[PDB]
């Protein structure tokens, strides 16, 4: 187990946030929204010193304050903006739903909002092949950063950041002809990411599908080229990262040794965290733990948004996988025959042989964690059984 | 003055060889009388040196306080080691001895003598050529002689200085304070000069140089990337207190200077006296020029990256046509926070970065390598090394399930004890999808049983089959790649025609006729008989030879009323008015193509 948790300051100022323009205002309240999913989900009310019962609904008051914040930026048809005269922009839309998504859980939603706010995407702003399209008025953003790509590869990038808004707050809106809608695209970013344009786009495309079907054959496979980009310092590695970049793109500078790293590493973080493949995460929470030194600090809000849903996803992981089994054998007529608690303290409870000839069955109720189950069975057969021989034998 | 952004920079640019009393005499000098000053110089080089640009070999006195380091930043004993070592190092320079000195005149003497800029600099440049220099000389001029000034010094320039500042480097002190003028040396031998000259070879100093910052130097300490971030950030600070912003204005354009704790004020020309006060009536003028006040302090980091600082053009603002104060009213800087870590204030060091595949090296471990999943499958259970005696559990990808023993044992053997294992199932996913096609019904995955429609736009039909079906696993066939809509003849043009050119023109019998039509019949006047023919090549040869080759009947030759009739058709052919020409060759004058 390691250690990922924030610092008593960082979560004072992401809740407090600065204030004045418009602009990043939405950026302003974003943080907050995620501050509280790791805070709740993850149990850590009582990091404060103070009172935690009445300091959870104080970011309560500001969460739904901030919740109507965001709703500025929508329009007539129920799509997000920066600006109503501005214009209505695909980019934005998706990443609310996004931000909404997460908060449902808590934070109850208008149902029906959500829903034409998604049937707008899907019913006006996705090809004949799934891919989404950015409308137009096309706007570089302050808050978008490393979003900018070239060639389809923007395609690529949008598609998938479009489908983890979707996935995020489908829950919502269930809806059959949604659900459509995600396997079209979902068929886009598997069938067309492959040939890896970038480490950015190879990632966030990871994480879309890692928020899917994550046994499929053509999945496992870009995650296997994910993750052999991947830069380790110590071997066996104790800290593992990603950074952005290609064969061709090298130039003696500094910005192509550039954070976008952060955020390609993050989705790469969060594509594993889905898998729940602890051993490739763990130098990976270390080090992006440790990234805060080495880092700096996350340039931008977007990334940040992802780093913490990461650690929050993670300490909720471990929670998740400790061993508290009850598990227990019986024959389905015959008695009951022996059963073992098996915890930490005590796993591998032990071996026990099979009397009686009845049907076994191994169960437990509702526990938490991890736990195998084998029958290994002793027989003997004659020789001349089909089974063993194949000849006439005599002596 | 490029203090700046980042600061490297070349020593060709400064041109203030100023000691602490050497700026400091001059200044101090100048409140005494309206003064000019007369500079002249000498560079005698030694040697160039390129200091090596990696794999420096650091000093020991340095590394030492190099690591007394607190690992958390602190301003306080930080800015420590600039006072003590220093801030930027030589990556090249020279090594030698500057003959320089500082004449101060009051310029009611200068105006008395009045001679040139011109006269007057040349006065000392010949001058120190016969008094100081030694050489059997340039012959002199009267004029530098016999003026008004020189006349009232036994025809001396340089005597009639209220004195003179040294800023020689370089060579044997006792030489070198001789040249500078004191009465004791003031019967001083030319001798002395030359001697110093020697002195310079065998005890220089560093002239003419190139820096780099000190900071590039520490990179392999214990804690090199935290001591090394942590000191450019120390050294934005200690910039600051170094600037003479905040030095209160000098009356009178006056431009403040910094020494150590106090401000001096150096004067405009025409004004002396303590703080330039003082103006003999000479000085003509009160315009003002404009000067910065210091920067703010840093707003603190915002909703972006983004972080605010300013200035305003008021420590001198500026007056009745002052120049106006050049530079920034504001600077941006993007920004961070701290959010993640409580415990360590941690040392990374410089380490070096590695892609993960190309590292594969150690198995003393004796645990087992990562084994091979089955057709179909894949290893739950990601490492590079399992202990002896952990399992790893092998289950299916999509649409296929696990049969029977999922799990490999590692043995100490270093081998997998392999299990009775298959990835077994029917459940067919999406085909391999082309751009172009469409199937139907869509779904993710389909039953062992069920048909996909292929089908394309209205002008296109499929290359291969349009139904395919799934059973054993796989469909039956699916082309991956091999299939697409494509129409035949690739303002469409009439079938005896291709479009070649945005133009329709015949195509070619010999050249464009290869893929399989219809075995068709047909008459030929020029033969009068006929012969089964391929549709394309009939279809060209209509537009050669039509008149003599005529439609008459599809498929292969064969006798009938069909055949006497298409004789018949093409036989009445002379007379009719009006021949239509759908898929036939013609339709009759009294038919319509149907
Ligand atoms: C503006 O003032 C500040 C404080 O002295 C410095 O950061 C900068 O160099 C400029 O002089
Ligand atoms: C502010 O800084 C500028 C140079 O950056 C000067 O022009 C001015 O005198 C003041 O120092």
């Amino acid at each position: 187990i390691l250690s990922a948790v924030l610092s008593q300051e960082g979560i004072n100022i992401l809740t407090h946030l600065p204030k004045g323009s418009a602009e990043a205002e939405l950026m302003s309240v974003v943080p907050v929204f995620y501050v509280f999913h790791y805070l709740e989900t993850g149990n850590h009310w009582n990091i404060f010193h103070s009172d935690p019962l009445i300091e959870k609904q104080k970011l309560k008051k500001k969460l739904k304050e901030g919740m109507l914040s965001i709703m500025s930026y929508r329009n007539a048809d129920y799509s997000y903006s920066v600006w109503k005269g501005g214009s209505a922009s695909t980019w934005l839309t998706a990443f609310a739903l996004r931000v909404l998504g997460q908060v449902n859980k808590y934070v109850e939603q208008n149902q029906n909002s959500i829903c034409n706010s998604l049937l707008w995407l899907v019913e006006n702003y996705q090809l004949d092949n799934g891919s989404f399209k950015e409308n137009s008025q096309y706007q570089p953003i302050k808050l978008q950063g490393t979003l900018p790509v070239e060639a389809r590869e923007n395609s690529l990038y949008l598609t998938a950041f479009t489908v983890i808004g979707i996935r995020k707050a489908f829950d919502i809106c269930p809806l059959v002809k949604i659900d459509t809608a995600l396997i079209k695209a979902d068929n886009f970013l598997l069938e067309n990411t492959l040939p890896a344009q970038s480490t950015f786009t190879l990632a966030i495309s990871a994480y879309a599908l890692s928020l899917g079907d994550k046994t499929h054959p053509q999945f496992r496979s870009i995650v296997s080229a994910l993750k052999r980009e991947a830069l380790v310092k110590g071997n066996p590695p104790i800290y593992r990262f990603w950074k952005d970049n290609l064969q061709h793109k090298d130039s003696s500078v500094p910005n192509t040794g550039t954070a976008r790293m952060v955020e390609t590493t993050a989705y790469a973080l969060l594509t594993s965290l889905n898998l729940k493949d602890i051993n490739y995460v763990n130098p990976v929470i270390k080090w992006l733990s440790e990234e805060q030194r080495y880092g700096g600090g996350f340039y931008s809000t977007q990334d940040t948004i992802n780093a913490i849903e990461g650690l929050t996803e993670y300490s909720l992981l471990v929670k998740q996988l400790r061993l508290s089994m009850d598990i227990d054998v019986s024959y389905k007529h015959k008695g009951a025959l022996h059963n073992y608690k098996m915890t930490d303290k005590n796993f591998l409870g032990r071996p026990v042989e099979v009397l009686l000839n009845d049907d076994l069955i191994v169960s437990t109720g509702f526990g938490s964690g991890l736990a195998t189950v084998h029958v290994t069975t002793v027989v003997h057969k004659t020789s001349t059984s089909e089974e063993v021989c194949s000849f006439y034998l005599k002596i | 003055n490029q203090q700046g952004v980042p600061i490297f920079y070349s020593s060709k640019r400064s041109e203030n060889i100023n000691h602490n009393s050497a700026f400091k005499q001059a200044i101090q000098a100048s409140h005494k009388k309206d003064s000019s000053f007369i500079r002249i110089h000498k560079v005698m080089k030694v040697l160039n040196f390129t200091t090596k640009a990696k794999d420096l070999h650091l000093s020991d006195v340095f590394l030492k306080a190099l690591n007394h380091l607190p690992l958390e930043y602190n301003s306080a004993l930080y800015s420590r080691i600039f006072d003590d070592f220093g801030t930027h190092y030589f990556t090249s320079g020279s090594l030698g001895g500057v003959y320089d000195l500082l004449y101060q005149f009051s310029s009611e003497e200068l105006k008395n003598s009045g001679l040139t800029e011109e006269e007057a600099k040349h006065c000392v440049r010949i001058e120190t050529k016969k008094r100081v220099l030694f050489a059997k000389k340039t012959k002199v001029e009267h004029r530098c002689t016999t003026n008004k000034l020189s006349e009232k010094h036994e025809g001396s320039f340089i005597q009639g200085a209220e004195k003179s500042i040294s800023l020689i480097r370089g060579g044997r002190s006792e030489y070198g304070a001789a040249l500078a003028w004191e009465k004791g040396s003031s019967g001083l031998e030319e001798k002395t000069f030359s001697e110093w000259l020697e002195s310079v070879k065998e005890n220089p100093a560093v002239i003419d140089f190139e820096l780099a910052p000190i900071v590039d130097l520490v990179r392999n300490i214990p804690c090199a990337v935290t001591k090394r971030n942590n000191l450019r950030k120390a050294l934005q600070e200690y910039a600051a207190k170094f600037d003479p912003c905040q030095c209160a204005p000098c009356p009178n354009n006056g431009r403040p200077t910094l020494s150590g704790t106090e401000c001096l004020c150096v004067c405009q020309s025409g004004t002396y006296g303590e703080n330039c006060e003082k103006q003999s009536p000479d000085y003509k003028s009160n315009a003002v020029d404009g000067q910065w006040g210091c920067w703010s302090s840093w707003s603190t980091c915002d909703a972006t990256y983004k972080r605010s600082r300013t200035r305003e053009c008021n420590n001198p603002a500026p007056q009745r046509g002052g120049k106006r104060c050049e530079g920034e009213k504001r600077q941006e800087e993007d920004c961070t926070f701290s959010i993640m870590e409580n415990n360590g204030q941690p040392c990374i060091n410089d380490d070096e970065e590695m892609k993960e595949v190309d590292l594969p090296e150690i198995e003393a471990d004796s645990g087992c390598p990562q084994p091979v999943p089955p057709e179909n499958g894949f290893i739950r259970n990601e490492k590079q090394l399992y202990l002896v005696g952990e399992d790893v559990e092998i289950s299916c990808l999509t649409g296929f399930e696990t049969v029977g023993y999922q799990y490999f044992r590692c043995l100490p053997d270093g081998t997998w004890r392999q299990g009775d294992v298959e990835c077994q199932r029917t459940e067919c996913i999406k085909p391999v999808v082309q751009e172009v096609l469409t199937i139907t019904p869509f779904q993710r995955l389909y039953r062992i049983g069920e048909s996909i429609e292929l089908t394309c736009p209205k002008g296109f039909v499929v290359a291969g089959p349009s139904r395919y079906t799934c059973q054993g696993n796989s469909w039956t066939p699916p082309i991956s790649n091999s299939l697409t809509c494509e129409k035949d003849t690739l303002g469409h043009c009439q079938l005896g025609q291709k479009q070649s050119g945005s133009e329709c023109i015949c195509m070619s019998p010999e050249e464009d006729c290869s893929h399989h039509s219809e075995d068709l019949c047909v008459f030929d006047t020029d033969s009068n008989d006929y012969f089964t023919s391929p549709a394309c090549k009939f279809l060209a040869e209509k537009c050669l030879n039509n008149q003599q080759l005529h439609f008459l009947h599809i498929g292969s030759c064969q006798d009938g009323r069909q055949l006497e009739w298409g004789l018949e058709r093409t036989r009445l052919s002379s007379n009719s008015t009006k021949k239509e020409s759908c898929g036939y060759d013609t339709c009759y004058d009294w038919e319509k193509c149907s």
